[PDB]
């Protein structure tokens, strides 16, 4: 339609524009002595879930390609 | 003349209780221009009356219990009476004649259009109030028992209908498929098309019914939390702040989306899933036994899980209560913020509070997630042992390919509104909480007044008997044993200096301040019992600060009153010598002041708050350091007009300015809580060595 | 603008987090597929030829599928609102950092309890955020893999869900606007019990004093009727649309039981593929009904950002940032300043031409309506003069910073209004964390320690309101010790001792000269006693200056309306 | 469908009008006996048929 191709363009503006947005890389107690919100802001999401995830889903990976062959 | 209210009395006469006209006009006539049929009958209730109108055929006339009142459209009603037979004669009560009168047959049939009021004296002998609980719903459910018998029933019938629907698939699986079947499938097809039409219908229908009524109830809730929230003492207010009330009363819109919901018809469903149960049990008692003792791990489930969930959505609602509170006086304060630089400030506190807020947001969520994952691995170990055990019957025997798809569609049935439920947990703990704040606000003690008569007019006759008083429980003795009289219509100056404690009569003369020893009284009746309303709408107090309210000049000026006269009000404009003010005002009287009287200055509201106590009649008039705010060429006017003001009312004159209460009739003057002098004004002059000569002297 | 597109650079700065979201879903995908060909294998050949093992290994396989496939659910729930809640803290703080920033005729021109509706549609906006409504999104599009499957399952019943589909989209397009209107509606009604409700908690002090309880509670029933109405009208439209969802899954349901009985009847479809595609279908469906019943919820969090971007569109007197222009010496003047309240109201000021030099003690004088109010609200850039430059320290004001300008002048008003909070959080309200004996010696200074050593809680004592729990004079001389405790270069007292005694006004005159000490002071009073002590006085009547000089200079001659307001104030 | 909310659907909600009102009954009295009839009555003339 025509609102779809103002927010694609926004899309691409913002996505030129990438590579500035991103905050510096922290340790975890250098992001745990922040002020109030910027360290709600800036703390990223723990290790242990994601590492938990990718490991479910390569023994599910992994399940298929030794069972197909 | 309202005849309504005439009415009234004489039943409330003949049904031996005693009603105060001029109270029952405040309490119902809140916008003038007479009673009318709703608060009439509310009034009558309020006076422990059993009142109901209904239509009546003047054959059916002779049947019922008299006095009974005949309400017209037009204010001309009349009380009926003694209707005789033999002689179709009728003695009513002409309430414009204030008589009564012998009519006959013809005359009365020309009067009565077909409709009245039948009252009965129906007094409750009950004292006590119950902690506010979720037992408050009991009655509520018993008054509104018809629609939750009928909801009761469509939800019986919904699950009829969902029992069917397995059947058809069943029958399609056993005999479509195994033998053959063309003229059969058309009637199961065109079976389950209506089941499902009707099922979808009913649902809706029953959604439309439990949502009306629950919607019914929250009404009701809220107005008795408003009038609770109105009736509750000044310290209760003085000691909190505006934003933990406020979310307190939002608790209700909470409830009221929690009522308007899914979640009790879901409950409904999940308590009739029995009739599911028979004929699973009837397929196979192997397969059942699995759900009745899954059964027990879903409650095990959400026991051990409910608890947690309560404390974090408390914490949350302790984070939101600050939000609110921190939130609302910025907004009001926004001149004060604005004004000096403590945006910085301000951002810093709101940055720490919502950063609070969203910890325990994403808390309660995190908990909510583990809980319907923990109840989704259930249904899900359930469904894999099912399977396990469904494939060895229809192997070995005992079972068919089609009663194990109707099982299975069977147990899903039985356990999604298990997990509808799941999905809304923490809706219902808020609802848990919700609930206990709206008992915070509405178990507290409002103010009490044992006698339950209706005191007369006041004549302003103050007294005070040995008052002692103090602030706070423990804090330096205000008054320490003031004793007073004062006689009606008498003009009494008290004066002194700050600290000096007469600053606290006017708030001792209202009941907002209650004297830790002594009693005051107005018309030698003690004031710790008799009702605040009376005391309050009888007596007119003007203070240092006046508030406003965000209306019209003339809207504020007859806020008591808004169906009086604008003459009246132009008049009591007039007296405060404000008139001349609004007038060059574009608008006039219609201008609005905005929040708090933000557009207008000072001495302008000061002038408006003198109209809007002077636009009534006050039996007692109070002037606690009116005229200090205001200048000159406008006090002068007050005292000018106040010359006449204090005819026929008993005025009392606080100020620091000696020359204030120059004309009164008496001048006390206190010193530490004291009364040191009394008397005329050259007669306390006379002595040099006086504190009302020094203080007349330094002032000078 | 703030609408939508305010969104997608949150997006972006968070995508390596968002992608791994998606990844996860097409893998929850994949696990809730291999459940339903487990039940076809079962229904095709272990009921049907033999075995007993093979349906061990299926449900040995199938337990570890499950599980893996909770924790994948968890974990992906888990993350996806960890991710939004950063997001929903970024667009709080700048929503109030906006709020704090605009003019104040936004504020004079609205009701509080508008602005606190408006922001309570933050946390609307948080809890659609941080919940179950985008992953439902999220299941729904990453369906595409079921497609795959049914059709290689059958092509008749793959085309008719596919159809189905567009009866779901078109239903929701018909049914949303309306349901959009009606909380429209709801919410106008919520924000105006949201400003009665404030308004009589703040003002309870003037409702009881009064008796107008019935009037009151009168405006609360109707309009708790109304917002319930409202309400109620959203229930029913809510369920409508659930119906007519209900309505669609079920005919759907029926055709394609129908077209499988017909197709098992003639071969080329077994009676386990037949299930297997049935929960496929149901799993596809599924997603749909789980959003259709949280309608309210997308169409609030659209009205929400609506209102939010209300309040974060409107233009903020913000910020000058040129050079970082340096402190203030107390030298104020006025050049050909005119004012008018309204541009369709009389004029106040005409041709006020002042020139204030630092460390000069001056007084302002008057009647009522003289205008002298007005310069006080002036010299902080509140009013905006219709023609003219008020200059201070030789800068304009008007392109200066208006928090550097209103940090460097303190003003003193006739009635002041404080906070919630202890006597000390409000001298200190500038600086929480500044030492208590600069607290201590300012309220020496005005007169505030006397009265607060009869207060039992001490410096503690919480102000129980805006005002309420301290009196007239005492809130003036909490105000004046509030100002002093920094140090302003100017000093404003607009009728800053009306309110208090001959003790206290006297306590406070004979500290004039430690008040007054390096800085300007400005003093605007109705009574001619204030300003005896001044450097020089100022006479205005009706927005002009019509006498000017030393108190003796101008009660010398009795021509001048100074000596005839001065035997009036006698 | 889409109508605004009026004066006879507030006045449903009034809490002077449900103080009044005792023993109060559902907007839709009869609706679901009539539309049980029908399910009943279509049941039993596709039954015979
Ligand atoms: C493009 C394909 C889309 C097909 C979608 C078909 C959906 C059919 C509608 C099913 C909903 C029926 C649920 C009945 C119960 C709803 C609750 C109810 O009783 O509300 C009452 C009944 O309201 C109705 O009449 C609902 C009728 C739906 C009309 C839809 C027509 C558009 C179809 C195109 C409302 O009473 P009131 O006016 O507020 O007084």
């Amino acid at each position: 339609s025509e609102f779809l191709l103002r927010y694609k363009l926004v899309w691409s503006e913002t996505w030129k524009i990438r590579k500035q947005l991103d905050t510096p890389v922290r340790e975890k107690d250098e992001n745990e002595f922040l002020p109030a919100h910027l360290e709600l802001i800036e703390t990223p999401v723990s290790r242990r879930p994601r590492l938990v995830a990718y490991f479910i889903m390569g023994f599910l990976v992994i399940a298929v390609i030794l069972s197909v062959l | 003349i309202d005849y309504g209210l005439y009415a009234l009395e004489i039943l409330a006469q003949y049904h031996n209780v005693s009603v105060n006209p001029e109270e029952i006009k405040h309490r119902f006539d809140t916008d003038g221009t007479g009673l009318g049929l709703t608060s009439w009958l509310l009034a009558a209730k309020s006076l422990e009356l059993k009142v109901k109108q209904v239509k009546k055929t003047i054959d059916r006339l002779n049947f019922i219990s008299l006095p009974a009142l005949v309400w017209r459209e037009d204010g001309r009603h009349f009380i009926l009476t003694k209707v005789s037979k033999e002689a179709n004669r009728y003695l009513i009560f002409d309430l414009e004649q204030r008589n009564p009168r012998v009519l006959e047959q013809s005359e009365f049939e020309a009067l009565y259009q077909g409709h009245i009021i039948l009252i009965a004296s129906r007094s409750s002998v009950t004292g006590k109030l119950a902690k506010f609980d979720f037992t408050w719903f009991i009655p509520a459910i018993i008054k509104y028992r018809k629609i939750f018998i009928e909801t009761l029933v469509v939800s019986v019938f919904l699950q009829l209908f969902a029992l069917i629907t397995p059947l058809f698939f069943q029958v399609v699986m056993d005999k479509v498929l195994v033998h053959r079947g063309f003229s059969t499938l058309n009637v199961i097809t065109v079976a389950l098309s209506v089941v499902v039409v009707f099922e979808i219908i009913l649902s809706g229908l029953r959604t439309y019914i439990f949502a009306h009524s629950t919607s019914r109830i929250d009404v009701e809730l809220g107005a008795k939390l408003f009038r609770h929230l109105l009736a509750l003492p000044i310290s209760y207010f003085e000691s909190r702040r505006v934003g933990d009330t406020v979310a307190r009363v939002r608790e209700l819109d909470q409830i009221r989306n929690f009522l308007t919901g899914q979640a009790l018809t879901s409950v409904l469903d999940l308590l009739f899933s029995f009739i599911f149960f028979a004929v699973m049990w009837y397929y196979s008692p192997k397969l059942t036994l699995v759900i009745l003792f899954s059964l027990p791990c879903y409650a095990a489930w959400s026991v051990f899980i409910s608890p947690i969930l309560r404390r974090r959505l408390d914490d949350k609602f302790s984070r939101n209560a600050d939000n609110q509170s921190f939130l609302v006086e910025s907004v009001t304060a926004i001149n004060t913020i604005k004004a000096m630089a403590v945006s910085p400030q301000m951002t810093n506190i709101w940055d720490k509070q919502l950063a609070g807020y969203v910890a325990a947001g994403f808390k309660v969520t995190v908990l909510a997630t583990i809980g319907q994952q923990g109840i989704q691995l259930i249904q899900k170990t359930v469904m894999i042992i099912n399977l396990w055990l469904g494939a060895h019957l229809v192997i070995s025997g005992d079972l068919s390919i089609g009663q194990l798809i109707a099982f299975n569609m069977l147990a899903g049935q039985i356990v999604a509104p298990v997990i509808r439920l799941a999905q809304i947990w923490q809706d219902f703990q808020q609802v848990g909480i919700s609930v206990t704040r709206l008992g915070d606000v509405l178990n507290s003690p409002t103010e009490s007044y044992h006698g339950k008569l209706a005191l007369p007019e006041i004549n302003g006759n103050i007294t005070f008997r040995n008052i002692r008083f103090r602030y706070k429980p423990d804090s330096p003795v205000i008054l320490d044993n003031i004793n007073l009289s004062i006689k009606q219509g008498e003009v009494i100056g008290i004066v002194g200096r700050s600290g000096s404690g007469k600053s606290t009569l006017t708030k001792l003369i209202q009941r907002f301040y209650i004297p830790e020893n002594g009693q005051v009284l107005i018309d030698g009746h003690d004031l710790a019992l008799a009702d605040p309303n009376w005391l309050r709408r009888q007596v007119g107090v003007v203070l240092q600060d006046n508030v406003l309210l965000n209306r019209s000049i003339i809207d504020n000026i007859s806020l008591a009153n808004p169906g009086m006269s604008v003459e009246k009000v132009i008049y009591a404009a007039k007296l405060a010598g404000a008139h001349d003010f609004i007038s060059e005002l574009r608008e006039g009287y219609n201008t609005i002041v905005g929040e708090q009287g933000a557009g207008l200055s000072g001495g302008q509201r000061q002038r408006i708050a003198i109209a809007r106590a002077l636009v009534n009649n006050p039996k007692i008039l109070i002037f606690d350091e009116a005229t200090s705010a205001l200048d000159y060429e406008s006090e002068h006017i007050i005292m000018r007009n106040m010359h006449k003001i204090c005819k026929g009312r008993t005025v009392i004159i606080i100020a620091h300015r000696l020359s204030t209460v120059k004309n009164a009739d008496r001048i006390i003057v206190m010193e530490k809580g004291k009364i040191v002098e009394q008397g005329k004004h050259k007669e306390l002059l006379s002595e040099p060595e006086s504190l009302y000569s020094y203080l007349y002297q330094l002032q000078s």
